[PDB]
């Protein structure tokens, strides 16, 4: 839950200090940038079944080796468990677009994922090819605002970098 | 050897018996054949084991 | 204008290293200073990754607070810098004795032959990896709380014989265990240590349960060599965390 | 350390003259693996000069060093 | 820790008895069948990565409310800590099958495991099913009856070592029950 | 460099003790198993260029997606670096059969491998698809002896349990 | 309890590893060397009423100044407790041969004994004459086998160096 | 630390070679020597309490300036530390003879021992004598030519093992020179 | 400096003993093999220009990054200083083979060689492979087993001189690393 709020409050709690004018000046940027990220949050919250259907079959159009026997996506009950996770990651993008900071992506979807995907033999390049499909399916005047699409694709790039 | 006394210690090669040398030719240079030379010197003197 | 040529003491830095004689004495001194402040970069870089476990997602945890009042953080600076001044006032039986005490403990701690090579060569890297292994997994004596009243008596018996190695052989005090060096400076550390005792009880549910299993590992592959000492470490993890190393005499 | 010292004084001199020359048997700092001169000279028919290379300096090389001090210096 | 040789000694110390021939022949058949014990514990460690992945994904396959929002294995931070705990348990059974005694499992691991898990809210019924899947995995690797991998062994019968590792997975299964 | 000797010396060095009879009993066990693994070590050194030629195209015929543009092995430079890596792992198994411990694999082939194949986007189930072909092509009574298989197949499975 | 099984597992626990091929190779030395230290175990089990009495008066042959008043051993229960000590010390060597290690002599016989023998004013040189009598009264082919006598007289002089 | 088998693979790694059958019989000679090497490191550790009493009491009668007022081994605190360091040095030679390599002697003990003794003020002339007294005590106890005590071995020749342990004892003297 | 004769004198001077007939026969064996020692120094010095070019162009043949731009043996100014440095290492080893003691090599060549290559950036992994090729060249020239140059000697064993000269090349390699 690394916000702009929880960063400057917990850093002021380590010195044992009152909130000073450097702390309040950081929250003034939260009343400047929140119009773009809450626009992109409500655009994702009303269109999410359309975009995780479009993302997940770009993974299996590229990586068609997964539908082989003995591989990962070999029966129907675990292809449905794959789109479960693309819906899980877009929900965490929508949470961190609300709080304005990478915390919901960090401690609920990333912090332990490399231990899990290796042990269950899940290819993390298939997760990248879904998340980096929606970053360049987006076109900035049609789908959201100009600065709403800046901060939306910037939270996808955190998800591409933490898996790659 | 009766016209070339200098040919002693010259290996004849493939026509004579196999010679033996406690050489120890390695980059740390130690002889690896302390076993077999002892097995071969028992046969030079006694001819058997 | 003056006629100011470059000096003889300044042109000597442009000289190429030679290999024997007095010209090997210059290069032996210039490399042993360049290995000394490379060793300081080795100890600084390890502490900057053990401190990244108290910032586990980007926000400052309760482990890395300084003091709670107004001037309770500036005076935590002003007695760490005089703690390192009294560190290099010890004699040769304490500086070299702690170098070999740290080198025994750092090679149990190592995981590969590259790591255990570098703890032999660089002494301050091995001294700042014994402490950096304990501040991560909270196996210290400023982090362990006793969960009984026989466990508090067991850890006070271990801590009774650690307080005599901060005394000399005739029985007088060293300069190793010193609280105050100025007027009223002892009571500021009394305030700052009661504050960090309160934050140790404020840990999470799994943060108390991970350091139960970490203080039992720390007392049984660094200070136990028998089977009866393993029984005092597998059942009472607060006496297994008061077992300090013998480098610092606390 | 006592008497046998230096004067440091980097400036020391004071005059803006035209420069005199050097030798040619000097340390060059470019190609330091070179013979240069003193391979075709009357360097070959002197005895070779003594440089200290031992840390110990054994007592018959101590006397052989100071004979070169009284002869050359 | 203790082992199968040290258990006989500390038993006989309380009677102040010398270790004579009344109880050395139990230790003699421990050593004489000792080449099957190293043939047993090699077959567990050679499959120990897949024996946690077949375990805790079959535990969720029989209790699918563990990955529900609120469950114990919901986030990636929590599914990784169950996969961590699924191979600390298999490691100390491997320390107990090799030593022939369950004192390395009891004191170093199971002392305070039940009083840990009730301060963290780990479900103490589905955790038994991840253990009891692994007991069925191990005894098909001891007796070479796993249906996907066949290891090459010598001929003979080693049913007493499949029943000892089955006795070790119940000391952990009764520790948190 | 974990072996039979380096375990029992450093266990005595940390304890501050002389070598006693429990330390010398372990080196006796290094004498009896030495005939089996050094038979497997000399079999691997005289056959390795046919082993890694057969192991490497058990990756590139199973996973045929890697020769698409943008993938791991898309040109002959990157294919030759894949056979470079199977030959590096078969060399490190050969050093582990000599020392009698996982020490050569633990420090030159495993430590850092998860943090390298991730950031260079290397599929870690394509390495294990070549090590497990080597473990299954090994028939026992033609290639080596009986207990030369149980040392050679156990060091292959230590590489499989540490990669994936 | 240092032994040959409880130091390769206790060093594999400190690194968090499984028992590897290095660890199973150390146990097979307790298959080959076990038939000699268990061969010397029955011989000490069947002779300890004799050899303790034989080692008890070997102390009193060297030190006849024990039994005087003013000095220590002036009565009977100070004398019969000396046979109680050396029957314990023969029992711990009999324990040491069974475990395959120097475990039971360490924590029961050796540990703390330098404070008990000092403060009770017992001469510690009187103990070592009784132990070293049985190191010399043993002749090797008559009593036990060849490699049982090198195991039995490896713990006896371990006790001698630990005493003084 | 290294041993004999790990020394010959860090040299084959440097030229990227497999350890084939050319330098394997250099290692097969180490295994056939193994019962003599194990028979012989038992000889030093059985007598090691007496080898440090025979060494540092020989040094104080050859040099009686060590028990002079202000010496190195003058007071009762300093005599116990010299008695400690004689057994530390003998302990690391015993690890080197058992491993077959001087790697554990050189770094864990000898690296930094010279400027330790420079900063402490140990006279380094005396320490060469007291480590060469123990070198003579080692090769008397290896090859069974000790006058007051004889040990029961099998018959054979082990002068290569006695000259290898003498190679480690003057490696101590070269480091502190 | 010292040789093999005055090494025995300084070991005997520390005990104030006359060197007598009990250890003169290990110096009479130095004299009786003294023709083969000179026979072997002649075989190294006759081939020493070809030995330092088969070495440092085999160091380039196994590490092509030295002749890459920025490398250590990149330009002509730098390759000539590596080829100079090969034949000072070979020159000081043959002074120590001819003396039978390595103390000219340790006091005039390996005294600060490590601290000079650190301050120059000479790569120490490549300056072991230059020395360890030259060790294998010397042992092939002592024991007369070089393939491209055969010489003629009288019959008899000389592997005790090839092993002494191999251990002088393991002190060049163990002082710069
Ligand atoms: C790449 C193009 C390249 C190499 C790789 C490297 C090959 C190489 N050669 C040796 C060994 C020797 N070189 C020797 C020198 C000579 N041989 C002669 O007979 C003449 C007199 C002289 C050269 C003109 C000798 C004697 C040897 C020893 C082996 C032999 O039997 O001849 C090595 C060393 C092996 C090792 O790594 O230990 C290598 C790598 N040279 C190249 O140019
Ligand atoms: C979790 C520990 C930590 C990391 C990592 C970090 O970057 N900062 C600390 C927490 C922290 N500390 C402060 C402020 C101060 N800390 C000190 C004491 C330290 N400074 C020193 O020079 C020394 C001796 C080497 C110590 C221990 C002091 C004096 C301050 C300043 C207090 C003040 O009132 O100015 C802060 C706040 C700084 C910020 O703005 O982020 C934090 C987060
Ligand atoms: C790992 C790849 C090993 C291996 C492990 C074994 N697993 C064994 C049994 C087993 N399998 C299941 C199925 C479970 N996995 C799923 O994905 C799902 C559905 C979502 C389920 C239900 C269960 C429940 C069990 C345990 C049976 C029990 O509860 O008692 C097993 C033993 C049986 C056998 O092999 O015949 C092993 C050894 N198997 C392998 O071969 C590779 C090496
Ligand atoms: C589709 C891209 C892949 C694939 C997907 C699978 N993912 C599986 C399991 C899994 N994923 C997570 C992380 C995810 N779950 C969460 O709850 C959250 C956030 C809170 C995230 C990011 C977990 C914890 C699990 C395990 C539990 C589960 O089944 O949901 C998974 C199951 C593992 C298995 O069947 O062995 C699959 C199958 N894998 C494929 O087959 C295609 C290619
Ligand atoms: C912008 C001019 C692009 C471009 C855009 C097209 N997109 C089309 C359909 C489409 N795109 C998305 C993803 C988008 N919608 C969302 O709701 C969100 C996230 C909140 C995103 C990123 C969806 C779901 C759809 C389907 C229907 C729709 O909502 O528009 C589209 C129609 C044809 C097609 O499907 O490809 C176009 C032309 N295409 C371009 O050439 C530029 C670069
Ligand atoms: C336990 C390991 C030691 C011990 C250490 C002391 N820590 C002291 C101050 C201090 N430590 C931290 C934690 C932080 N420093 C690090 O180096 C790392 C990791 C690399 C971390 C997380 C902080 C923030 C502070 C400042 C004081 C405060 O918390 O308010 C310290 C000096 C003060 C004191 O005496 O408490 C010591 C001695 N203490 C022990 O008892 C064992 C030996
Ligand atoms: C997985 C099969 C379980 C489940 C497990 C969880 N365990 C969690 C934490 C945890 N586990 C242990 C015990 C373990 N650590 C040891 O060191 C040893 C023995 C030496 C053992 C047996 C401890 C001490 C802890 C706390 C430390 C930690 O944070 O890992 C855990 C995390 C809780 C959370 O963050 O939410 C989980 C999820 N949950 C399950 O569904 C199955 C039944
Ligand atoms: C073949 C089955 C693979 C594959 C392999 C590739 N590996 C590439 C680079 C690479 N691999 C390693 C690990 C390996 N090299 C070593 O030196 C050692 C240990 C001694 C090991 C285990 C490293 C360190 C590197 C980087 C350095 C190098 O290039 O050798 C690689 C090139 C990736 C790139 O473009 O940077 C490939 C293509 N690729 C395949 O198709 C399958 C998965
Ligand atoms: C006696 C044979 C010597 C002599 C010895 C003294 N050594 C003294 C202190 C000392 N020695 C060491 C090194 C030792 N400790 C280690 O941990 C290791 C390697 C693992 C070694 C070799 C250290 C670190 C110290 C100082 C710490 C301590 O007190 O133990 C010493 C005490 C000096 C004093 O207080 O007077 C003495 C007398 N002196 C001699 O000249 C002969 C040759
Ligand atoms: C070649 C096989 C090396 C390598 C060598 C370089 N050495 C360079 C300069 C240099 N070398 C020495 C040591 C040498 N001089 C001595 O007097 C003695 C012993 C008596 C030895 C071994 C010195 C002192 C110097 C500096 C002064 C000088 O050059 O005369 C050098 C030049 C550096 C540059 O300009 O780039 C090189 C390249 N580099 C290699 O890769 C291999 C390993
Ligand atoms: C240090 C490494 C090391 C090992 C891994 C083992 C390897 C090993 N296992 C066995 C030998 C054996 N292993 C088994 C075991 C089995 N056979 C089956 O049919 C069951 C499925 C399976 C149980 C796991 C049997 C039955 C024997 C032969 C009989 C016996 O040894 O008592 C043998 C032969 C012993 C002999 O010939 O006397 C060896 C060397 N030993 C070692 O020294
Ligand atoms: C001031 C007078 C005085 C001395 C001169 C010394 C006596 C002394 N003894 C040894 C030499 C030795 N010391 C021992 C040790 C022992 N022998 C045993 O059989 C026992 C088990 C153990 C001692 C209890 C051994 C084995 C030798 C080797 C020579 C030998 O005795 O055969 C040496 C080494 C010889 C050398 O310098 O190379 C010296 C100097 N001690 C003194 O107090
Ligand atoms: C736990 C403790 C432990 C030990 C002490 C050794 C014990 C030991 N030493 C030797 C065995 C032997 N030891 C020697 C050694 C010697 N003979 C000499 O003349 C020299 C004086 C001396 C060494 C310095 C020889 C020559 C053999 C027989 C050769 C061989 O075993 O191959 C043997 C082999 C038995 C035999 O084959 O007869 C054993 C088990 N092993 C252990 O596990
Ligand atoms: C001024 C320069 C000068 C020399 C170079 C040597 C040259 C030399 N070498 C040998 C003589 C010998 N040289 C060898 C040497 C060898 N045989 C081998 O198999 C090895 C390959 C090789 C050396 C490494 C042997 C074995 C002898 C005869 C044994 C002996 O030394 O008497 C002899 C004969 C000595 C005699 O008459 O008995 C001479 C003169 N002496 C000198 O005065």
């Amino acid at each position: 839950m690394k916000s702009v709020i929880t960063t400057v409050v917990s850093a002021a709690d380590a010195a044992g200090r009152f909130p000073s004018n450097s702390d309040l000046e950081s929250i003034q940027g939260n009343i400047q940038r929140s119009a773009a990220r809450l626009e992109a949050a409500e655009k994702l919250a009303g269109n999410h079944e359309a975009v995780v259907k479009e993302a997940g079959d770009a993974c299996f159009a590229k990586y068609a080796y997964l539908k082989n026997p003995g591989e990962a996506g070999e029966n129907q009950e675990k292809i449905n468990k794959c789109y479960r996770d693309v819906d899980h990651y877009m929900r965490l993008v929508n949470y961190c677009l609300v709080v304005g900071g990478t915390g919901p992506l960090d401690e609920w979807g990333i912090a332990g994922a490399r231990e899990v995907y290796r042990t269950l033999n899940l290819p993390t390049s298939a997760y990248v090819a879904s998340i980096a499909y929606t970053r360049d399916r987006l076109c900035v005047p049609r789908d959201m605002s100009a600065q709403a699409g800046v901060e939306f694709s910037a939270y996808l790039d955190y998800l591409i970098n933490a898996l790659s | 050897q009766v016209g070339n006394p200098s040919t002693r210690s010259v290996s004849v090669g493939s026509l004579g018996p196999k010679v033996f040398k406690s050489e120890g030719i390695n980059s740390n240079a130690q002889k690896t054949n302390n076993e077999s030379i002892l097995q071969a010197s028992y046969l030079a003197v006694f001819g058997r084991m | 204008v003056t006629g100011a040529v470059s000096s003889v003491n300044m042109r000597r830095f442009q000289r190429v290293p030679k290999v024997s004689g007095f010209s090997a004495k210059v290069t032996k001194k210039n490399v042993n200073k360049a290995l000394d402040k490379a060793d300081m970069f080795f100890a600084k870089s390890v502490t900057m990754e053990g401190k990244a476990a108290a910032i586990p997602y980007g926000v400052y945890g309760i482990q890395c607070m300084e003091g709670s009042a107004k001037g309770m953080a500036h005076e935590k600076r002003a007695m760490a810098l005089s703690a390192a001044f009294r560190m290099n006032q010890r004699s040769a039986a304490e500086k070299t004795g702690a170098m070999y005490e740290n080198r025994r403990l750092a090679l149990i701690l190592a995981q590969n032959d590259h790591q255990e090579k570098q703890y032999i060569k660089y002494p301050k890297l091995a001294a700042a990896a014994l402490m950096a292994s304990t501040e991560v997994t909270r196996a210290c004596q400023r982090y362990a709380v006793p969960e009984s009243i026989e466990e508090e008596f067991l850890a006070a018996s271990v801590d009774k014989v650690n307080k005599m190695r901060g005394t000399t052989a005739s029985g007088v005090y060293k300069s190793s265990c010193v609280e105050g060096n100025a007027k009223g400076q002892a009571e500021q550390a009394r305030v700052a240590a009661l504050a960090v005792a309160f934050r140790s009880a404020q840990k999470s549910a799994s943060q108390f349960a991970a350091e139960r299993y970490a203080q039992s590992k720390y007392g049984r592959d660094l200070f136990s060599s028998t089977h009866f000492e393993e029984g005092y470490a597998n059942t009472y993890p607060a006496m297994a965390a008061a077992k300090r190393a013998s480098s610092y005499g606390y | 350390l006592s008497s046998g010292s230096s004067a440091a004084v980097p400036f020391s001199t004071a005059v803006r003259f035209e420069s005199p020359s050097g030798g040619l048997d000097r340390y060059s700092r470019v190609d330091p693996a070179a013979p240069g001169p003193n391979v075709i000279t009357r360097f070959l028919f002197k005895d070779r000069p003594v440089r200290r290379s031992d840390p110990s300096l054994s007592e018959v090389d101590r006397e052989a060093t100071m004979r070169t001090v009284y002869r050359n210096v | 820790m203790l082992d199968a040789f040290s258990r006989v000694v500390v038993n006989s110390d309380a009677k102040a008895a010398y270790v004579g021939g009344s109880d050395l022949q139990a230790l003699k058949s421990f050593i004489a069948d000792g080449n099957k014990r190293l043939d047993a514990v090699n077959s567990i460690v050679s499959n120990a990565s897949c024996m946690v992945s077949d375990a805790v994904s079959g535990m969720i396959c029989e209790n699918p409310g563990l990955i529900s929002p609120g469950g114990n294995c919901y986030t990636n931070r929590r599914m990784a800590a169950c996969l961590r705990d699924g191979e600390i348990i298999l490691r100390y059974v491997s320390y107990a099958l090799l030593a022939g005694d369950a004192s390395v499992l009891e004191d170093r691991c199971l002392n305070g495991l039940k009083e840990t898990y009730i301060a963290l809210g780990v479900p103490t019924n589905s955790s038994i099913r991840a253990v009891s899947i692994m007991k069925a995995q191990a005894v098909a690797f001891i007796t070479n009856t796993a249906t996907e991998r066949k290891m090459s062994f010598a001929a003979g019968d080693c049913t007493s070592l499949a029943s000892e590792v089955a006795s070790y997975f119940d000391r952990v299964g009764a520790a948190i029950s």
